[PDB]
């Protein structure tokens, strides 16, 4: 209940996943089949943030996909999928 | 028992939505850019020849809501970007080399179809390449900026959002600002206040406003500078070129007016637009544009700007100091009504028609020398006073090309009535004037027309003389006998209120405008022109003709026999009295009876049957005629002085569109709920409801494939087929329909038939198209064929997906999820690949690429 | 309430910590007191607390005023301790207050820039970034001409480092406000009497616009260029320096478009090669160089051979700046059509080979990287084989970095054009430098490894006559103490492997299988991954009857390997597992494949995605090479004993199954699973099912009608949980037969998922919507649309917000569909509500 | 999801949800091309005044609340 989608309008920033989150979707946590290039805002990859997790927040090594099934329902053309605390500042570890 | 179909486009459909001019090749020829529909073709006009040929066809599997060209600073060759009806918008550069459209980018930024507040509706870009714009026509609005890199290739940037809440969108144009930060100005509407006033006064103190959103690059975004209404409501705007040539500001089309209006402190120069000498038209009936072209050159710049009834006229903007004090307008000869227009380097003009065939002209004289008037906006002319002006044939253009186009197809008929053995397609098609009567043959198609009066609407064909029996029906027209009594009137109250006048009357009277090239004339809210034809199918020409009431429209015909009379032919004609289309209210309708003598030659009339609502079906029933009158269906016989009714059923849900009759069974097709399943009971002449269907269909028109089997078409471009239950008793009601077949054509059908196109060959379903092509549904013999052809569609899904970003199994699905229905124009496409493709692809279909392709180019021949 | 506080936000902060009254504290310092609140509720706060006070900080900015608002933003902008996502912030704010103060920040501005200026040159990208963004908005605040007066009085100033930062600055505000807006100030400045200096920091100012905006620039290429033309000729030295240096920026920014532009600038370069030396001579080359890749190409053939002369002599100089910017020079001239290859061939390249190939250029990795650069680019349109004979006999070479930058250099060029260029005496040169480079190499390097493989594999057939050598290399380098050198040979074998079975020496490479195959003893793990991909690459070769040693006697051996815990070793030891699955299984008995399976089970749950890949890959060979049986049994009893995690293993292993055999076989079991009325055990099945489904797809169109019982009684009350699984399942059946036909079951399972619409817990609701609106997509939103008209309009207001949240999501799920499904609503008195459009008929 | 023009919750009206079903189908009538053709050949207009009436027709197309 603390954490939610960014939900933002996304830019020519490519999703991305790090180790532990390799291949879930951003959406359902599904591993079936990755569909679709996963797009976040530009807010969302600045900074430090660049190349970093879109679900936990890790340093990331693989591009980040939405699954068959919500690329079917469109859940795609929904907002930046990146995952954000409300109970947390930036500089919070 | 289970149908699978597979669909095949033989003709492509013709009619054109956008059109646009452009280097393409990236050579100092220009090309053609044109949205068909769900196709995007590339057409090279040789200047030599003065033809047009097409050079590149795709099916883009999608809806084109806004097609555009731009070009970068310095580049040799501009791009198309596509507004589509998916969430995404796409940029393309067609290579030359490989005669192909290369998808440079594709961003996404919402669902997909024509949504309200998804933009795609509209395209604007930056005449300096710099930045593009996309839009809806509520709310949102996106725009992107363009750039290049070190390799010189195209680089696209994230969105910025440029939304307002409960606004409107009339149209969306780029401003000539120079070098300046990137305009855009819109044509918006607030509706807030209207929806919380309950009494209606914000409803029409609402006022139309032309906005301007300006993109700082310093600061990178988008902000809403200024905002003005206008009192003219303006249905769409155009960009003069600025700054080292003409002013910024934008010119905006409304009705009776067009005004040049410019940032600053630019005065606002608004010039009414002229009306026509004596027009035939309603006078309470305004006037506005239908579309506009820029010619710009190193010298001077102009436009041309085409009004609802075809006439173009040549706009000048004469400027003084970085201001511009003058708009000037001058006739330029008349063409038919179009959607876009091109005017080319090498001096030829494109019209692409709303409505049938496109034409390519040549310039001849610009119309500066010549000594027809010319008229400004600072001419003296009292608030209801408005210029006028005399159209005349063509003398600045000459006809050098001319493009057929079967849109708009109204009725098909697919038969050999000319002693042959391939059958021909006879296509009433056309609209108003220019309406038309094709036969198309095979051996691509090849085509004859003959025209006809007016918009045609249903035709019936004669067994023993093999003749056409047309209905051609219009709204806001006038008949041959109001039209001279109309030109009458004119010519009467021109000689009250000198007397040179008499002279100038008869010269008016004497003077017949062709109805094809500068209109018919157009008059009246509820006014209608029908006239019944008799046609020979071999020859052009008309047997017989009859002429109907001022106010009586003709929407059903047939040619049947009576057993109440012999085996003498008699034709039956729906006729319809004060149809109003919005709101809606019908005073009732008339049924013609004919009697037709002179082995199908001429009709001889016999009797007129009052009845409550418009006749919209009539069908022979055995020796009787069924005819459905609004929710009615009747079974009439033939009397001696009217049409005498034996049975009716009155259940029927809405409104009765057409019947078709299969032995005692009964498919009734309602406007908005799909087919009733009545049966006649010859024991006690009853007319009993016994089955329908569980979804909502807008029936267009329909084919029956067997006894328990009909096949349909809908408003919404979709295909269906519907079969009874195989245990039906036909006394035994609330028996309900299964829908085993639904497909989405993209464009919308009004005839489906069941033939065999190729003597010998095999049985397929032919559909036509409202925007101008011809489609079949071939059923499959064996099962492993339609295993391949299913992994065929489903590897072509993913590694040849749609050009504009639509997803080809979401569009196939539409309305409904598609079933039983394969897309061989999707298929075909194998060939237009590349090679590591159709490699990798053959290869996992455990064949050879040639193998592949003779395997597609059986179906082509099996059809 | 007051957020955390670190220590140095005390300094900063140390005011809001006492507790005192509005009304006691004076006006000037009320504002004070809530900027200092609101600061810190953006710098040290939750998102909402910064969205608050952002918005109260910008709807009051004008009611405080610049004056204090900066006095306290700067001195936090220069603290040491600052995050960069507190930057961020910080210079989010100042842009948000900027906006609103337009020309209230004029006089704050030269304090303003004192504090920002110093951002421009930092060595961290996003401080860059921002301090251009903050210049930007400041620039646009304030007037261009107040930031021309308070920037102006920098322009001559003593030290050269101030004249580059203002330089920089005027580039950003030259970039935010526009190139006309600042054109005129410019084209005086460059031509100032008053101080060299002064055209020195203009021209500089040009360079840093082009640096900058690169390919928007183009449009005023031509103005920029008339006003820094004369810099070139002007007395003093540095002046025409950064004049030759303005001018190279401005061609990289204008690359290719805009030779034109230069017109009046080619005589003059021309000019001053002949003339100028040293660091000028140097800038004039790189301007030359910079712009040759523009010219037409008669025209740049001409430019060319003109300045060949001057290139070749400054080949040898003693200035590595100059070998460098010689060197890029040569890259840009050889790299433009209009520079004939012959002409490069005769003239350009024996000083090249002479004078840059030394031992020396070898050392330092700038110089190494450029060089090899340089000369593959060369190749590229010289010819391979003309580049690879002057440096193939440098590959026996005493220093081993030489030899480890021809061979990076010579793997390049055959990798990008191949070996077609080659002729027999060459070929032999490569093999016995590559030879004699890997034999001896004291640290093990990729460059030798990704150069034998590339030059092998472009040779092709070609390389049949030296495989017996290269093989006894091989072997020779796998009999070694040092691990790294046996792993080399390993990924050689492997990357060779192709290229041997092409060339037919079958026997050599069953004899490099059967070497491998006692190696697999190895202790360090990554040699024995090595080792193992290998042993995968020549089983793919060599086909499994005829592999030495047989599959029945290697695949055994394979099996203790699955416990091993690298992930290299578990990759690549089931990639080889599943290779002998997929095409040898014959050669194994279904125990061993059992234990195998058995073994392998675990690692589905691995964190590696690879290695979960590989794992699924293999686990649905074997069970296609075994009946599904054994393994279905067994597995449902794996799913019966285990509860909650390592049950969704077998769930996997059960959907494998389903996948590879069809579901005929696993489904009848499964469901008999759920005969017994061990809750638990529906639950297992219940999941099983849902994954099952999910996981084959559009397989399932033919299994719908086998599970409705199952389902039909699992969605009612059997338990809640079970509601719950049970739409999940119905969710991942809608969504994998979408398109099929298979509307008549679905819309079946409609009718027993929607009673359970109306439930509380929000795990099932939301399943339960999911399920809802998978239906939607396999049915179509017109049955959807039915059953929520139903109750759209309803006394109960519950059951009106169930069908209002269903409706919402099957609008917003397909709301241009819905157009022709809406039902007919007459208009009444008031209104009019029917829509007539849809009523025509032609 | 209320963002979301067209969405409703429990104290929906019947005129908020006809106003938004008529302009969701005005803007898909502008969209679909072969729709604004049929309506275009019912009504002897060009396409372009079709378009316009739409539009006009759009600011309180079922009437004053
Ligand atoms: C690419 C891909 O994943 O494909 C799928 C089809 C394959 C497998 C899969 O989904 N398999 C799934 C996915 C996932 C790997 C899952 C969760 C396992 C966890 C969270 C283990 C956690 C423990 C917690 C602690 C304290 C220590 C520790 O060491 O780990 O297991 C399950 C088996
Ligand atoms: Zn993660
Ligand atoms: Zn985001
Ligand atoms: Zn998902």
């Amino acid at each position: 209940p603390d954490l939610i989608f960014c939900r933002k309008q996304a830019g020519v920033a490519i999703g991305r996943l790090c180790e532990k989150c390799d291949g879930k979707c951003v959406i359902c946590d599904s591993y079936v089949r990755p569909c679709t290039l996963v797009r976040i805002c530009d807010e969302c990859n600045y900074g430090s943030y660049q190349g970093r997790c879109v679900i936990c927040g890790g340093p990331g090594v693989s591009d980040a996909y939405y699954c068959k099934e919500c690329t079917i329902q469109e859940k795609d053309r929904d907002g930046c999928p990146k995952i954000v605390n409300l109970g947390s500042s930036k500089t919070d570890l | 028992r289970h149908m699978f179909l597979y669909n095949l486009t033989l003709q492509r459909a013709t009619g054109i939505s956008f059109a646009i001019h452009g280097n393409f090749s990236g050579t100092k020829q220009q090309e053609i850019v044109v949205s068909r529909g769900k196709i995007l073709e590339l057409l090279r006009p040789d200047p030599n020849t003065g033809k047009v040929h097409t050079l590149l066809t795709v099916e883009v599997f999608g809806v084109i809501r806004s097609l555009m060209a731009f070009r970068l600073t310095g580049g040799t060759k501009d791009y198309i970007v596509v507004g589509s009806d998916s969430g995404r918008i796409v940029i393309l550069e067609y290579q030359p080399s490989k005669n192909m459209f290369e998808k440079i980018h594709q961003e996404t930024f919402g669902k997909s179809g024509c949504r309200r507040i998804v933009p795609g509706q509209f395209l604007a870009v930056d005449p300096k390449g710099r930045a593009v714009m996309i839009s809806a026509i509520e709310k949102q609005k996106l725009v992107y900026i363009l750039n290049r890199d070190a390799a010189a290739r195209l680089t696209i940037s994230s969105p910025l959002e440029a939304h307002k809440a409960n606004t409107l969108v009339y149209h969306v144009v780029g401003v000539d600002v120079g070098f300046e930060n990137p305009m855009f100005a819109c044509l918006e509407m607030d509706y807030e206040e209207a929806d919380n006033d309950p009494t209606g006064e914000a409803a029409a103190n609402t006022q139309q406003t032309l906005t301007f959103y300006e993109l700082d690059l310093g600061l990178n975004h988008v902000v809403r500078k200024y905002s003005e209404p206008l009192e003219e409501h303006g249905n769409f705007l155009i960009t003069v070129p600025g700054g080292s040539d003409g002013p910024s500001g934008v010119l905006i089309c409304s009705e009776n007016y067009i005004t040049y209006k410019n940032f600053g402190d630019q005065p606002d120069i608004r010039c009414p637009i002229p009306r026509r000498r004596n027009d035939l038209d309603d006078p309470e009936r305004g006037m506005i544009f239908v579309c506009s072209a820029t010619h710009k050159t190193k010298s001077m710049f102009f436009f041309l700007a085409q009004t609802e009834q075809g006439d173009i006229f040549k706009i000048t903007l004469e400027t003084d100091e970085d201001m511009v004090t003058e708009i000037r307008l001058k006739y330029f000869d008349t063409v038919p009504v179009a959607a876009a227009m091109c005017v080319l380097k090498t001096g030829f003009l494109f019209v692409a028609s709303e409505f049938g065939n496109h034409y390519l002209y040549q310039i001849a004289h610009l119309g500066d020398d010549d000594e027809e008037p010319e008229f400004s906006s600072a001419m003296p002319l009292e608030e209801g006073d408005t210029f006028f002006f005399q159209p005349r044939p063509l003398k600045n253009l000459v006809l050098v090309d001319e493009l057929d186009s079967l849109s708009p197809i109204l009725f098909c008929q697919i038969a050999d009535l000319a002693n042959e053995d391939t059958p021909q397609l006879y296509v009433a098609c056309g609209r108003g004037p220019r309406s038309s009567l094709r036969v198309l043959r095979h051996g691509v198609f090849n085509q004859v027309a003959f025209p006809l009066q007016y918009t045609p609407r249903k035709f019936v064909i004669h067994p023993e003389s093999n003749n056409l029996i047309i209905i051609e029906t219009d709204h806001n027209a006038y008949t041959e006998a109001t039209k001279a009594q109309r030109k009458q009137q004119m010519a009467e109250e021109m000689v009250e209120a000198r007397e040179l006048a008499a002279e100038m009357a008869a010269a008016f009277l004497n003077e017949n405008l062709p109805e094809s090239i500068f209109g018919a004339p157009k008059a009246g809210n509820g006014q209608w022109a029908s006239v019944i034809r008799v046609m020979n199918p071999i020859q052009g020409n008309t047997l017989d003709l009859v002429q109907l009431e001022q106010n009586e429209a003709a929407f059903s015909v047939a040619v049947c026999r009576f057993s109440n009379t012999g085996e003498d032919w008699y034709v039956l004609v729906g006729v319809a009295k004060d149809l109003i289309l919005n709101p809606r209210s019908v005073a009732g309708g008339f049924v013609y009876t004919y009697k037709l003598v002179n082995n199908g030659e001429k009709l001889e009339f016999l009797h007129k049957t009052p009845v409550e609502e418009v006749p919209a079906a009539i069908a022979p029933f055995q020796g009787r005629v069924l005819i459905g009158v609004g929710k009615l269906l009747r079974v009439y016989d033939l009397g001696k002085k009217k049409l005498l009714r034996k049975c009716e059923n009155k259940h029927i849900a809405n409104y009765i569109s057409g019947i078709q009759t299969i032995g005692h069974r009964v498919i009734v097709s309602d406007v908005q709920e799909s087919f009733i399943w009545v049966r006649y009971k010859r024991n006690e002449n009853q007319l009993i409801i016994f089955a329908d269907d569980t979804y909502p269909r807008w029936v267009t028109t329909a084919s029956l494939l067997d006894y328990d089997t009909v096949a349909g078409a809908d408003k919404f471009g979709n295909i269906c087929v519907v079969r009874l239950p195989p245990n039906t008793n036909d006394e035994v009601d609330s028996q309900k329909a299964e829908v085993i077949m639904n497909y989405h054509v993209g464009e919308t059908v009004l005839s489906l038939q069941k033939t065999t196109l190729i003597p010998g060959g095999s049985e397929s379903l032919v559909y036509t198209t409202l925007s101008g092509g011809i489609g079949i549904l071939v059923p499959f013999t064996s099962h492993e064929d339609h295993d391949f052809f299913q992994h065929v569609e489903m590897h072509l899904r993913s590694e040849h997906p749609p050009l504009c970003g639509r997803d080809h199994l979401s569009f196939r699905s539409y309305y409904f999820p598609v079933k039983n229905v394969i897309d061989g124009d999707l298929c075909e496409q194998f060939n237009s690949m590349e090679p590591n493709k159709q490699k990798n692809v053959s290869e996992e279909l455990d064949r050879t690429p040639p193998e592949v392709s003779k395997k597609l180019e059986d179906i082509r021949t099996r059809y | 309430n007051l957020p955390f506080l670190k220590p140095d936000d005390i300094q900063y902060f140390d005011k809001l910590l006492v507790d005192v009254d509005e009304s006691t504290l004076s006006p000037e310092e009320q504002k004070e007191r809530k900027i200092m609140k609101l600061l810190l509720k953006i710098k040290n706060g939750t998102p909402p607390m910064r969205k608050a006070a952002l918005r109260q900080i910008t709807d009051k900015a004008r009611e405080f005023g610049a004056g204090p608002l900066f006095n306290q933003i700067l001195p936090l902008l220069m603290s040491p301790t600052l995050e960069d996502q507190e930057r961020h912030l910080l210079v989010k704010v100042i842009d948000r207050i900027l906006y609103k103060l337009d020309d209230l920040v004029r006089p704050y501005v030269h304090k303003i820039l004192v504090v920002i200026e110093p951002l421009l040159i930092d060595e961290d990208y996003y401080a860059r970034v921002e301090g251009r963004e903050i210049i930007s908005n400041l620039a646009k605040a304030a007037g261009l001409a107040t930031m021309i007066s308070t920037m102006r009085p920098d322009i001559d100033n003593m030290d050269e480092y101030v004249r580059n930062t203002t330089a920089r600055a005027f580039a950003v505000v030259a970039s935010a406000l526009g190139i006309p807006s600042l054109l005129p100030f410019l084209k005086a400045v460059c031509k100032s009497k008053k101080s060299w200096q002064a055209r020195h920091t203009g021209i500089k100012i040009v360079q840093q616009i082009a640096i900058l905006m690169g390919c928007a620039i183009l449009p005023h290429l031509r103005s920029l260029v008339e006003i820094i033309e004369h810099g070139l000729v002007d007395e003093q030295q540095k002046v025409r320096t950064i004049s030759a240096l303005a001018i190279a920026a401005l061609a990289e920014a204008a690359t290719p478009y805009g030779i034109e532009s230069f017109d009046s600038v080619l005589k003059p370069l021309w000019k001053g090669i002949r003339q100028h030396r040293g660091k000028g001579l140097a800038a004039f080359l790189k301007a030359i160089g910079y712009l040759i890749p523009l010219m037409d190409a008669e025209y740049a053939n001409y430019y060319t051979r003109e300045v060949m002369l001057i290139l070749i002599r400054e080949f040898q100089s003693p200035d590595e700046e100059m070998k460098k910017i010689v060197l890029k020079v040569v890259k840009q001239c050889c790299g433009t059509d209009g520079v004939e290859a012959n002409y490069i061939k005769t003239e350009i390249l024996p000083p090249f080979f002479k004078h840059f190939w030394q031992h020396r250029m070898a050392l330092d990795r700038r110089n190494y990287r450029q060089l090899v650069d340089t000369t593959v680019e060369l190749a590229n349109k010289v010819g391979a084989a003309e580049i690879i004979s002057r440096i193939v006999d440098d590959l026996k070479d005493e220093a081993e970095q030489y030899r480890k930058m021809v061979m990076e250099t010579i793997e390049k060029i055959m990798g990008n054009l191949g070996a077609a260029d080659i002729d027999h005496k060459l070929e032999e040169q490569l093999i016995d430098g590559i030879l004699y480079a890997f034999q001896e190499q004291t640290t093990e390097d990729s460059v030798m490894l990704n150069g034998f493989g590339t030059v092998v594999n472009a040779l092709g057939k070609r390389v049949k006559p030296y495989l017996p050598q290269i093989c006894g290399t091989v072997l020779w380098r796998l009999n070694n103490k040092s691990a790294k050198v046996r792993q080399q040979a390993a990924d050689l074998i492997s990357r060779t492997a192709v290229v041997m079975k092409t060339c037919q020496e079958e026997k050599l490479m069953g004899h490099l299988g059967v070497v491998l195959y006692e190696y697999l003893g190895e202790e360090y793990p990554e040699v024995l991954g090595s080792i193992l991909g290998a042993l995968k690459a020549i089983v793919n070769v060599i086909g499994m009857h005829k592999m030495t040693p047989p599959i029945k006697d290697l695949l055994p051996r394979l099996t203790p390997i699955l416990k091993n815990r690298h992930e290299k070793v578990q990759e690549n030891c089931i990639d080889l597992v599943g290779r002998i699955a997929d095409r040898g299984a014959e050669y194994v008995s279904a125990r061993e494949w059992m234990r195998i399976c058995f073994e392998l089970l675990e690692l589905l749950k691995a964190h590696k995605k690879a290695i979960r890949r590989a794992t699924v890959n293999t686990f649905g060979y074997i069970a296609k090479a075994i009946g599904p049986h054994d393994v279905l049994a067994t597995l449902l009893n794996n799913l019966k004993v285990q509860e909650r995690q390592n049950r969704v293993c077998t769930t996997v292993a059960i959907a494998i199954v389903a996948e590879t055999c069809s579901p005929f076989t696993v489904l009848p079991a499964l469901m008999n699973e759920y005969r017994v009325p061990e809750l638990n055990v529906q639950n297992g099945v219940l999941k099983s099912l849902s994954f099952l489904f999910e996981y084959i797809g559009e397989m399932g169109k033919d299994y719908i009608y086998a599970v409705t019982p199952l389902l039909e009684d699992a969605l009612m009350d059997r338990d809640l949980v079970h509601r719950q699984t049970a739409s999940a399942v119905v969710q991942h059946m809608s969504l994998g037969v979408y398109g099929f036909g298979c509307e008549d079951s679905l819309n079946h399972l409609l009718n027993y998922v929607w009673p359970n619409v109306f439930e509380t817990s929000p795990h099932v609701i939301q399943a339960v919507m999911g399920a809802l609106e998978g239906l939607r997509v396999a049915i179509g939103p017109c049955r959807m649309l039915q059953y929520c008209l139903q109750g759209l309009f309803h006394p109960a207001r519950k059951v009106r917000d169930v069908y209002w949240k269903i409706y919402n999501s099957i609008y917003i799920g397909s709301q241009d569909a819905l157009i022709a499904h809406y039902p007919r609503i007459y208009n009444d008195d008031k209104n009019t509500y029917i829509r007539y459009e849809l009523d025509y008929i032609l | 999801q209320s963002k979301y023009i067209g969405t409703g919750h429990a104290d929906t009206t019947k005129w908020e949800w006809l106003v938004n079903q008529h302009r969701d189908s005005y803007c898909s009538y502008m969209g679909h091309f072969d729709l604004l053709n049929y309506f275009a050949i019912a009504e002897n207009e060009s396409k372009a005044r079709v378009r316009f009436n739409l539009m006009e027709k759009m600011l309180q197309p079922c009437g004053p609340p």
